[PDB]
Parts: C-alpha cells; structure tokens; sequence
C-alpha cells in the first residue's frame, strides 16, 4: 500500500502545471515559490520530490490550484 | 421473512425453511436478503448439508448482491457454535473469489467460535484484515474478533488496538466493532480508551462505528463505575447538535444514545 | 548490514500523531464548506 | 414473407455456353434481377446476399436490403472453373445463421447449371441437414438437366420430406429465356 | 438418490419429442436402459425434449453414451419453453445449464451434476446436443434419465 | 519482412476475451474471429483495437466458411469516424493453434490490408507463453521443386499499453500484482522463467521428434536442417580459452559486488549511528 | 419508489479500458459515448461493454448523440453477441475533475426521458494514474422533489457515503442537480490472468547475456562515481557533526547527497553484477555441448 | 562425422581422404571455406583445420533418433537447474 | 510504516489546499491586527492565529 500510495499522489502533478521558481526552502515540507502569474506563495513540497533539484533560481512545477509544488 | 425467521430461530421447521427457501428463489433482490437472512436464522446451529448446499449453492449462481448480503449473514448461522465442524465451510467460503462469500466465512469463522478464543480462527481473520482484496471483508474479518474474544474482553484491546489506527478505514471502522462487540456490558476502560480517539477520526464511518461501539461497552455504565461515561455521553449530544457534523458519523451518535440508554436504563449487552 | 540494521532500535513514540491533527483536519471541512456555498452561486 | 434468401449463381466453365440466349451467365444474369426484385416486393425487410458457386465457393455480398449492390457484384463475375455444389449450400447456410435478423426464414436459392460430381449419398445427407434448420433450397435444375433430374430429385424429396413444399425443383428446358419460365414458378409466387 | 430418486414414471412418454430421430434407434431405448442406444441421423446435433407434471425437481441426469466417440459432448439444457423449440432455438438460446460433458461423464458408472438451484419447478425440459466425443456424424446415447423428487 | 514486431494492447485483450465469451455463450464455438485495428510506426505493428465480425466453420471440411465481409467494411467505417488513425492491420482467432484454412481467410483479410497480420490469441490462460502469436503470410519458395505456397511465418509479439491503458491495468491489477519484490528479485523470477520456457520449447521439439520416429509425421528436411544448427550452436563450455575467460570476468564482477557490500556494509553502520544518536538524544529530553 | 443510496454502478474491466482510451485520445474534447449493459435490480446498473460516438466537429464540449450512428451501431453489435441496452453514457472531463455541467445536465436528461435509470459516467483520463482511475457515475436530481423539501434519494445503508464528494464536484452542482452513484469494478480470473501478461518480459530475455563490453563500462563508470561519491561522503559526515538540527534537512535542500547517490549506485551495480554472474552460470549448464 | 569437440581436422586425414597431395588440402578448405559448404579456419604451422560448421543435411530415421535422444538429455540440464534455482532462490522468487 | 502510508494518503489531500501568501509586516496593531503588503496585490490588515 506504500507503493500504491505513492503512485496515487502523483496525479497532484497531472497537467496543466503553473511555471514557479524556487526561491527559499523553509522547512522539509514547505517553500517559497514564485510562480509566474507574478505573486509569491508560500507553499507545500510533495514528498516524492528530488530535493536535490531544488536548487536556488530553479524552475518548477506547481499545482494550477494550490500552487504547491509538484 | 424477517419476522418469520426471527420467530423461528433455531427451530429448523422444515414448514418454515420450505416457504423461505422458495422466496430466496424467487431472485428479488428486497425479499432474497430478508429470506436468505431468514434461512440462517430458521436453521441457527442445524448445521445440516442440505441449508448450507441450498445457500451456497444459491449465492454462487444469484447475480443480485442484496441477496447475497442476507445469505452472507444466513450461512454463518446455521454453523453457529460448531467448533471445527466448520472448518469445511470455512475454507470453501474464504476462497471464494466472491467478495460476499468471502465476508460470510468470516462471519462463519465468528459463530462457529463464538467466544472459543480459538487462535486458530483469529489466526485466519487476522490474516484476512491485512491481506483481502475488499475492503467489507477486512472490515468484517475484524468484527469477527469480537465474537471470539468476548468471554475474554481484555485479550480484544490488544490485538485490535494497533488494527484502530490502520490505513484502511474500513479495519479501523471493525477495530471500532470488535471492541463493542466484544467488550460489550463490560465498561472495558481499555477499549474505551481505543474508541476515545477514534470519535475524531477523519472518514466518518470510523467515527460512527466507534460511537456505536462506545455505546456498547459502557451500557448502564455510570460515572464511577466508567470515568468516561459522562464526556462520552456529551460527545453524542454535540455530535447531533453539530450542524456541520456529517450525517453518518450522527447516525451513530444517535444510535449510541439509544443503546447507551436502552431498556430505559434496565438492560445490558452479554453475549454470554 | 544484515547484523546492524536488525540492531535499529525504534522509540515506542506515539504513532500516527504527526498526521493531521482533529481539530485542524476539521478546519478546512468548515472553510471548504463556505467555498462551495459561495463561489458556486 | 419475411425470409432471407441466399442466390447461389454459377460461374462454371459451362455458363460460356449458348443453350440460353445469349449466354448461360447472362441469362442467370437477368434471372437473378427477377428473383432478387422479387423478394424485395414481398417484404422490403426481406434479405439478399450473393454467393458464387466456383470452384471454391466465394461470398460476394451477404445479406442486404438492397437490390443494385447484387447486380453490381453479378457484372464482374466471370466463368472460370468447376461447380462445387457440395459445399456451396453449406457456405451459403452458414451465412443464413448468421443474417441480420433472425426471426426472418431460412432460404436459398441455387443456380444450378454444370454437374454435381458427387454420389448420392452426400447429396441426401446434405438435405436432411438442411431440413433440420429448417431450410428450404431452391434449385432450378437448368443447363444439363438430362444428368442431374435424378440426384436432385433426390435432394428436394429428402428436404420437403412427406408434407409441405418448403422447396421446388422447377426444371427449364433450354429455350429463350430460364426467366421466362422462373415468373410461371412457385418460386416467384 | 439420497432422499430424491429417478423419475421416468413421472415422464408421460407422450410429450417427449426427440427431433433429429433415427428410424433405426429411437427414443424408446436410452429411456429404459436394457442395452441398445438412441442415435441421431441428419447430423451430429441432437434435440431432445421432455416433459411430464409441473412439479419436478432435477437434482443429476446421467446422460451415459457409448465409448466410440458418438457419446454426447457438448449438450444444452432448457425449462420450461413456450411454444416448439427448433434447432436454432436451442442453439442461439441461452440454456440454463450448458455443461460440456467429459469422458468420465460418458462412461456408465458416471453421474453428473446439474445445478439444482436453477431447477426447481419445471414443466419439461428441452435436451440439445450440440456436439460428440469426436466427429462422428451420428451421436449416440446409450441411456439417460432425471434423478431428483417431486416438488 | 514487412513487419518487425507486433504490439497488442491490453485492450484487444479483454475484447478479444469478451468476444470469445458472448458468442461462446450462445454456442459452443471453436474459435471466434475479428478484425485487428491499429497504428504503422516504422516496421513495428501497433494493434490497439479490435472489432467482431460474424464468422462459422464446419469442422468437417476447412474449404467451408463465412466471414461476414460487409460487416467487417461496415464496422470499418464506424471505427475509423471515432479514430481515424486505427486503421485494418490484420485479424485475429482465438482457437488454440493454427487452422488450415488460415491462409484462405487472410487472402480475405489481405484486400483490405495488404500486408495482414494475424494475431492467434489464446483465451485460455497459458501460464508461460504470451496469449498472443503473431504471423504474416509470405511465399515459401522452396528448393525441393515443390511449388510455392502461402505459409504464415512467425512474427514476434509483445503486450505494451498506452500511457492511459496502462493506467486502467494498473486499476483492475492493484491487488494481484505485487510490486514490493525487488528489482534483483525480479530478474532471477524472469531467469527462472527463461529456463521453464527453454524446457517448453525442447519438450515441443522432443514431442515433434518422438513422433517423427514413430513415423507420426515426416521428415520435414527444414526442421532437421535447423535442429542441426542449433546442437552445431551449443558452445563447448569445457574450453580451457573459455574457462579461463569466465573465471577472468566472473572476479572482475565479484570484485565490484564486494566493492558495493563493502560500501553497504559501512552507510548501514552510519544508519546505526544516527539511529542510536537519535534514541539517546530523544530519552536524554524526557 | 425513490431510488436507492445504495445502488451500485459495475463498469466491466473491457468497459473501464475503452472510455479511458477514448478520452485520453480525445483530450481535451469531452469526447462522449454509450455504455452498453443491463439494469440487474433497482440496486445494481451492470455496464458490460462501451463504445465510442463519433465528434461531429471541433468544440470542447459533449455534442448531441448521433441516433443513425447509435441505432446502427447498436443492431450490428448484436449479431456478434451484443444483444445490450444502453444503461445511459459516458463522456471524458480531461483533468478538471468528474463531474456534469451545464450541458451534461441537458444530455442526461435525454437519456433519463427514454430510461429512467440512465447512469451518467464521467471519466478523467488526465488526472488518472496507475492504480486509482478518477471516475464517477452520475444521476440527475429532479427540481421539483428536491426543491419541494425531499431528499433525493433514501438512504437504506453506509454503502452510499464511504466516498466523500470533492470540492470541485461540489462547486459544480453535485448533490445540488445531480447525485453520485458508487462505482465498483467487475473482474474476473480470466482476465485478470491475461492482463498480466502486459509487459512480461521473453524468455529469451531472462536467460539472454548483456553485452560485456557494456557491461565492464558500466562497472567501469559507475564505480569511479563513488570514488568521487566517497570523497564527499566523507566530508559529509564531519559537516553533519557541527552543524545545527534545523539544517538537517533545509542544507540538504539543492544540494547533492553522497550517501543517497552511493546507496543508488550500490544497489544499482549489485543486481547488475549478480544478475549477470547468474545468468552466466545458468547458461554454461544450459547450453553445453557434452 | 566427428563430433563438435575433435572437428580439428589434420592435414594428413583430408588429403587421405580426398586423394590429394598435402599442399593441395590448403586450397580445398579455401573452396569449401569461400563457397560456404563449411566454416571455420585453417592452422598451417600445427597442419590443422578447425571446422566449426558444416552444411545441415538430410537425416535419416535413425539419425534423427540419435537427435531426439539428445535432447532427453538437453531437457534434464535444463529442468535440473530450473528446480536448483526454484529451490535456492524460492523464499526471493516472486 | 502504517504512518508512513498513512501521511502519504493524506498529503494527496493536504497538497490540494490553496497555497499562502507572502507578505512584509509593515507594523503591528492593536487586538493582534497586523499591516502587510501582499507581494502583488498592495496592503493589508489581516488577524494573526493563535499559534
Ligand atoms: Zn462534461
């Protein structure tokens, strides 16, 4: 069931995906992001993301609706 | 059906198992649940080939599933309280590829062991909660542990406590059942303590299973004798008053006052 | 690696307590309530 | 009546010949026209498909309420080998059990105009098959009658068996025209 | 048998029409055992009907046919038809019971199973067979009859 | 040959099975054949959809048999309106094995696709081989003097899903399949079934064999041509060149295996550090 | 006779593939269909098989059922054993949840006029994913019963309410115009087996070689990775000792981990190494010449 | 003739057989070599040829038994090591 | 591991909550009111919870 769970929350990345850059990571689980639509939100970090790629300035991917990041 | 087979528990009337059993074949989904729930109550403890081969025989070629639900119920009781005579029945129902059939062997494994404490039987339901294919079946595989622990009522907290706080719902919701029907009358505070959280679970069924269950173990319960008593009995008015409360998790707060003051404060729950 | 992962001891924490907390997980049901009682009409 | 029927034309090497005027295929030709537009009048849910009678049998057009599409099918149908009337009946009652509707009556309609190579016992137990679903072939006895009036004679009695004309054996001796005499038969009426 | 027992006296012999009949062996021989067989003609398929008093109940046929390969294979079981019943009406129907006979079946000391539940109050019963043991064009059957009880 | 490769999607699967169970319900049938639909890319087919069409055989004779054509046309058209894209790639059969008349419904099949490929899927649940078998007809010119035939030549098969129909198994297959098993695991699990498939595949040309001897068959002279190639083939593993070259590679992949354990071995270690670290921090606060 | 919470909708495993396939292709178009079965009891609405209705032209939106496409469609799929009603429709809502709009809403009832029990399916192919299809079947709720102060539908049981409505359906007119009926799936052995067989790997695979060229380059490769790995393992272990518990986890953010990578390459050169030792000692027993 | 173990021919043996001179069997095995009828190589300081295919021929009844009952053999390797793996690897095999 | 399993289920519904702006505290105010710019959308006085 941890596998099934962990294919079942990726439908949190299903497109379309608003364009963020990461800006700062405060904790594990939430960040700073700035999505394009030009507003900065603080938001959540899905827990199946590389946090290795989570690099200042670094284009990602977030939630058309809750703008955390996918 | 209900009242006939209710009126004729145990009695294995063949007068009465005649006219049920022609209902059932009557393949109404409304009058097969009442008659196949019925033919189990009629032929309680009989154990006899000819209820079981009708049943099964039926449940496997019947394509309503309401029916299904009653003679899921029905073929447990007619081997009520028969030990490992059973077993047979048992391990032909668990491997069905049915999943009502497969929910009926657990409540077979049940009164064929009602308060036994056979391991045995709580070995194969254990093994069914962790490890079936539908949820109902997991969640009946749990229940069943009530029915064999309850001449035991401490052993139930601790098998079924780590089961309470489960991924599936659905074991939580029967961890919620097994402590009511096993620890029923009994005031058990450990169980209580189990259900204490579970009454703020986030699926709501959990929480009406455990507000039920709440109500079973501590009928009659007063404040001395069950220090939880008087929070748990304000637990079910909020919950009813509770206007953004779901429906079903009220439906259990208001049966839980029932039984919590049933018989007008004159009757308990004992399964022996 | 055998010898010393058996070796992992766990503390006996009280589990399933850092999920969703009832009075928070309670939060959004009475403000998502209002979000499909207003943005849809 | 509301009955599907199958036309089993001939495409033998003997259609070349000019016993009917002008050829064997192109009186067949015109017969078929006349069968087919029959059955269309008498039921328009009525079905036609054609089957080629070769020497492997061919299906060019099952079941259809339409008239032009078996005509259309018909022009481009060449004589070119031997009558294989053996399993022609048995590939055009197999589409029969497979038609579109079926409450509609088995039927079949054979173009007989070269020899069947077969021994009578074959061509018997082919009709008692026949008439256990209820099938009614039939056969105009066209072409070289003088070899085949016995092993088709055979075939109807056997299919009609003591009672009812489910099918006819309705014979044309050469002349003018085969529809000319198919209008006078049972079959159209 | 336990209880329930063959019912050929039920059976009126007069409703029973066994189309695809031979006139060498008719239905008369594998409804009264004593050797011989029925056998079909036309073809490979073989339609039998039965009928008999509304209440009868069918627990297992024993469908027994010879040991060539003209035993029955494949056979469809029907209740209660309205009306006649052809070849394709058997054969383009859903049966109630379409069991696919095996060799074990076949064999004289074989009985099989019918599902009882399916078979409670019946006014006749209508027998297809559909197939042989082989690709024999006749399809034999050596004896057959109900067993089960009155309802 | 024209085809590379055969792709059949789960899709055709569960129509292929429901089409041979609704037609098989009625009556008892042999087989049940369709019409294959899909995609060209490269020399790889991509059959992704089926349809029914009306089919009978008479077991007795193979010349006698009926393919409702217009249908087949007609169901065409409603397909290729939805999915324009799906276009007639071949047919299918579920009956077991080959049948004889075979090449003569695929010369049927060959005027709507020149190039048909038909796919034998087994309804039945074989446990080792794919349910699929793909073949192409192709002319057998042979060096005997015998004239040249129309033979279905073997075309290797494989099931893969769209991204989408891959999602629906997944669904109807979360109980069933157990992915908690390793991808090492895994491997050895498809080892074992290579050495179960080679041993069904020697039994079948033992069988074959074995009735050759007995005179059930005759020589085919194509079979023992091959079946000298293939004992010709099997290396002498006894070569001391060999030997020495398996020893020589064999301590070159230990070696990185120990090199791995050993690097295991230690960040296993570093875990117990953290993890006695972490329950002596957290019992020295309480 | 108010309908049942408890009824259940039963998509076949044939039913669920098509309706998936046809709306992913058809994405983003609400591409629409009919789900061909048979209204079992008042309690049970089996779909047995599905097929797909032709997009008159371009528009995001679900057009008007074709009856000539339909009718003729529906007669020739029963000559192949097909002899199944329309149970109701479905349409595909790719990525924005399932639910019915405005004009779902008006297809629907054309469909409750003819059948009262028609079922409307929606199906999100986009925001599917193995192991969970989001799915859900749909009936409308009359204006005036509920309006004049009656609940839709009874509800006789828990079966109804294990499924807590989304947020999106909500907004969009769930338990307000329409209801949601439980979806459970049909499937059977057969073919459960036979979707098994979806990328299982040739026999020929399990027991073929990698080539060993390639192989001694990538044990070649990925071991000078953790020579590199290894130094700054090190360095990771010191950094961890001085350094505070809030930067557990924040300093690892954008920054590489040496023992994660170590433990990958680790793992991933032990079942390459292992794996091909052992197919190399099958094979020499295999296929020997003695 | 010879098995696939000793197919290393000597020069002696295919001038013996063949009824040509020594120095003439370098340019026969080119021939079979070139035209394909056989494969391998050709070792003039040991004097040896090393065969290592020959054109399949026709086989008769009792060649092809001998054929079959090869592959009894080839079948039991397979099946043993097949149960070997089952049986070592069974508590990891899926 | 249930805990594991059991965050994991309900990440999926914890990612679907709307996301929180960011701000600059210009200055506080009485009865824990607070005055921010929101990055895009100017000022405001918004409440402070409990935590
Ligand atoms: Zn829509």
């Amino acid at each position: 069931e941890f596998l099934h769970a962990q294919e079942e929350v990726k439908r949190i990345q299903s497109i379309p995906l608003v364009i963020g850059q990461f800006l700062e990571a405060v904790d594990q689980n939430t960040a700073i992001v700035g999505s394009t639509t030009g507003s900065n939100y603080y938001v959540r970090i899905l827990s199946t993301i590389d946090r290795e790629l989570l690099k200042p300035n670094a284009s990602v991917a977030l939630h058309k609706h809750s703008n955390a990041l996918v | 059906s209900l009242g006939l087979g209710l009126a004729a528990m145990g009695t294995a009337r063949q007068d009465v198992y005649d006219l049920l059993k022609t209902n059932l074949y009557q393949d109404d989904a409304v009058t097969g649940e009442a008659a196949g729930l019925a033919l189990g109550l009629v032929m309680l403890g009989s154990k006899n080939a000819q209820a079981i081969e009708d049943m099964v025989g039926y449940a496997q070629e019947t394509q309503h599933e309401k029916i299904l639900r009653g003679l899921a119920v029905g073929i447990a009781l007619v081997m009520y309280g028969r030990m490992e005579e059973a077993d047979a029945l048992i391990e032909s129902l668990c491997r069905d590829k049915d999943p009502i059939l497969r929910r009926s062997g657990m409540y077979t494994v049940a009164m064929a062991y009602c308060g036994s404490g056979n391991n045995k039987a709580i070995r194969r339901l254990l093994h069914v909660a962790v490890s079936d294919v539908n949820d109902d079946v997991r969640r009946a595989a749990v229940e069943s542990l009530g029915f064999i622990l309850f001449r035991t009522p401490e052993q139930c907290p601790s098998v079924v406590s780590l089961l309470s706080e489960s991924y599936n719902p659905h074991v939580r919701y029967g961890a919620a059942m097994a402590l009511g029907i096993c620890c029923a009358g009994t005031g058990n505070k450990e169980a209580i303590n189990l259900l204490e959280p579970m009454t703020n679970d986030p699926v709501n069924y959990v929480r009406q299973g455990a507000l039920i269950a709440s109500a079973l173990i501590m009928i009659q319960q007063t404040e001395i004798t069950c220090p939880k008593v008087n929070q748990f009995r304000q637990l079910y008015s909020k919950v009813i008053n509770d206007k953004h409360d779901d429906v079903m998790a009220k439906f259990g707060a208001i049966l839980a006052q029932g039984i919590l003051d049933a018989g007008g404060h004159n009757v308990t729950i004992s399964l022996q | 690696h055998n010898m010393s992962v058996k070796a992992m001891r766990f503390p006996p924490k009280s589990y399933n307590k850092d999920l969703e907390s009832a009075e928070e997980r309670r939060e959004r049901e009475q403000q998502d309530l209002e979000f499909a009682k207003e943005m849809a009409e | 009546v509301l009955e599907s029927t199958m036309v089993c034309v001939d495409n033998s090497e003997y259609m070349r010949n000019g016993d009917f005027l002008p050829t064997r295929l192109q009186a067949q030709q015109d017969a078929v026209n006349i069968v087919c537009h029959s059955k269309t009048r008498s039921n328009p849910e009525n079905n036609v498909g054609l089957i080629t009678l070769a020497n492997d049998c061919e299906v060019l057009t099952t079941l259809t309420p339409d008239t032009g599409r078996i005509l259309s099918k018909l022009h481009t149908v060449q004589p070119k080998g031997k009558i294989t009337f053996c399993t022609g009946i048995r590939v055009a009652h197999l589409a029969l059990k497979h038609r579109q509707g079926k409450n509609h009556k088995m039927r079949i309609i054979a173009f007989v105009g070269s020899p069947v190579e077969d021994n009578e016992k074959d061509l018997v137990k082919l009709a008692k098959r026949l008439k256990k679903e209820k099938v009614n072939v039939d056969i105009i006895n066209f072409g070289e009658e003088e070899v085949n009036t016995e092993k088709l004679t055979a075939f109807v009695n056997t299919l009609n068996g003591k009672d009812g004309t489910g099918s006819h054996l309705v014979t044309v001796p050469p002349g003018p025209s085969l529809a000319d005499a198919l209008i006078s038969s049972p079959i159209l009426a | 048998p336990k209880g329930y027992m063959d019912l050929m006296p039920f059976i009126n012999k007069a409703g029973c029409e066994c189309l695809n009949e031979s006139d060498e062996h008719g239905f008369d021989n594998c409804l009264r055992k004593d050797t011989t067989f029925l056998e079909s003609d036309c073809d490979e398929q073989l339609l039998i009907t039965v009928a008999f008093n509304q209440p009868v109940k069918l627990y297992s046929m024993k469908f027994q046919g010879p040991d060539n390969g003209q035993g029955p294979k494949y056979v469809k079981i029907f209740i209660n038809l309205p009306r006649s019943m052809d070849f394709e009406e058997a054969e383009r129907s859903e049966p109630t019971q379409a069991l696919e006979l095996t060799e074990d079946d076949i064999k004289e000391d074989g009985i099989v199973p019918l599902r009882y539940v399916k078979f409670q109050n019946v006014n006749s019963v209508t027998i297809f067979v559909q197939s042989n043991q082989g690709e024999e064009e006749t399809t034999r059957i050596s004896y057959f009859t109900f067993i089960g009880t009155p309802v | 040959l024209a085809v590379q490769k055969v792709v059949v999607h789960p899709l055709v699967l569960l129509s292929v099975v429901d089409h041979f169970n609704r037609i098989g319900k009625v009556g008892n049938q042999k087989r049940v054949v369709g019409v294959l639909l899909g995609s060209w890319q490269k020399k790889v087919l991509d059959v992704s959809n089926s349809f029914a069409v009306p089919f009978d055989e008479d077991d007795k004779d193979d010349s006698v048999w009926f393919l409702d054509h217009d249908y087949l046309e007609n169901m065409y058209g409603m397909f290729k309106k939805v999915n324009a894209r799906e276009r007639i790639v071949g047919w299918y059969h579920t009956g077991p094995k080959l049948h004889k008349n075979d090449i003569a419904i695929n010369e049927l099949m060959k005027r709507y696709c020149p190039n048909s490929v038909l796919v034998i899927i087994d309804v039945k649940p074989k446990d080792l081989g794919l349910p699929t078998e793909a073949y192409i007809s192709v002319e057998e010119v042979h060096d005997d003097g015998t004239p040249t035939s129309k033979t279905f030549e073997h075309v290797t098969s494989e099931i893969g899903a769209e991204e989408a129909e891959e999602v629906g198994v997944e669904h109807l297959l979360r109980d069933i399949k157990d992915t908690t098993v390793g991808t090492l695991s895994q491997r050895i699990t498809n080892q074992v079934h290579g050495l179960k498939g080679l041993n069904s595949k020697l039994l079948d040309i033992r069988s074959y064999l074995e009735k050759v001897a007995t005179g059930k068959l005759p020589i085919n002279h194509q079979i023992i041509y091959q079946l000298q190639d293939v004992f010709n083939l099997l290396p002498d593993v006894s070569l001391q060149e060999f030997v020495k070259a398996f020893y020589l590679k064999t301590n070159d992949q230990m070696v990185v295996v120990y090199l791995a354990s050993l690097i295991r071995s230690v960040v296993a270690l570093h875990n117990l550090i953290n993890n006695k670290i972490a329950n002596r921090d957290a019992e020295k606060k309480e | 006779p108010a309908v049942d919470t408890a009824e259940q909708v039963y998509i076949s495993s044939l039913a669920l593939l098509k309706m998936l396939k046809h709306g992913r292709a058809g994405v983003p178009m609400e591409v629409m269909g009919l789900m061909l079965g048979e209204f079992v009891d008042d309690y049970t609405v089996r779909v047995i098989d599905v097929f797909a209705m032709p997009q008159s032209g371009t528009g995001v939106s679900v057009e008007a059922v074709d009856p000539v496409f339909q009718a003729k469609m529906l007669d020739m799929l029963k000559q192949t054993g097909r002899p199944e009603m329309v149970v109701g429709w479905y349409h595909s809502h790719p990525g924005f949840g399932c639910w019915l709009s405005g004009v779902d809403i008006n297809t629907q009832q054309s469909f409750e006029a003819l059948s009262e029990r028609a079922v409307a399916v929606v199906v999100d192919p986009i925001q599917s994913v193995k192991g969970k299809v989001v799915i859900d079947a749909f009936r409308l709720i009359n204006a005036n019963m509920m309006v004049l102060g009656h609940e839709p539908r009874q509800t006789t049981s828990n079966l109804g309410h294990l499924n807590k409505p989304s947020i999106q359906a909500l907004i969009h007119g769930l338990n307000r115009h329409y209801y949601s009926i439980t979806i459970n799936y049909r499937k059977n052995e057969l073919e459960q087996k036979m979707l098994l067989n979806l990328h299982k790997k040739s026999w020929m695979e399990g027991l073929t070689l990698q080539d060993y060229s390639e192989h001694c380059k990538h044990n070649e490769s990925v071991v000078k990775e953790m020579l590199e790995l290894a130094k700054n393992y090190n360095k990771a272990v010191e950094e961890e000792d001085k350094m505070t518990p809030e930067q557990l986890a924040i300093k690892n953010v954008g920054k590489q981990d040496p023992k994660r990578h170590l433990e990958e390459h680790v793992d991933v050169l032990m079942t390459s190494n292992i794996v091909q030792c052992l197919a190399a000692m099958l094979d020499t027993v295999v296929f020997k010449l003695i | 003739t010879r098995p696939a173990n000793h197919r290393q021919l000597t020069f002696e043996e295919i001038a013996k057989s063949a009824k040509i001179t020594v120095n003439e069997v370098e340019l026969l095995v080119m021939k079979a070599l070139s035209v394909g009828l056989v494969k391998g190589s050709i070792d003039e300081v040991d004097k040896r040829v090393h065969m290592t295919w020959v054109q399949p021929r026709v086989l008769d009844l009792q060649q092809i038994k001998g054929m079959k009952d090869r592959l009894e053999f080839w079948c039991t390797d397979v099946k043993s090591m097949e149960m070997l793996v089952e049986h070592q690897a069974h508590d990891i095999l899926t | 591991l249930n805990a594991k399993v059991r965050l994991l289920r309900e990440e999926l519904q914890l990612l679907q909550e709307q996301g929180s702006y960011v701000g600059e505290v210009v200055r506080a105010m009485d009865k824990k009111k607070v005055l921010v710019k929101v990055h895009p959308e100017g000022k405001f006085v918004v409440d402070v919870d409990k935590n």
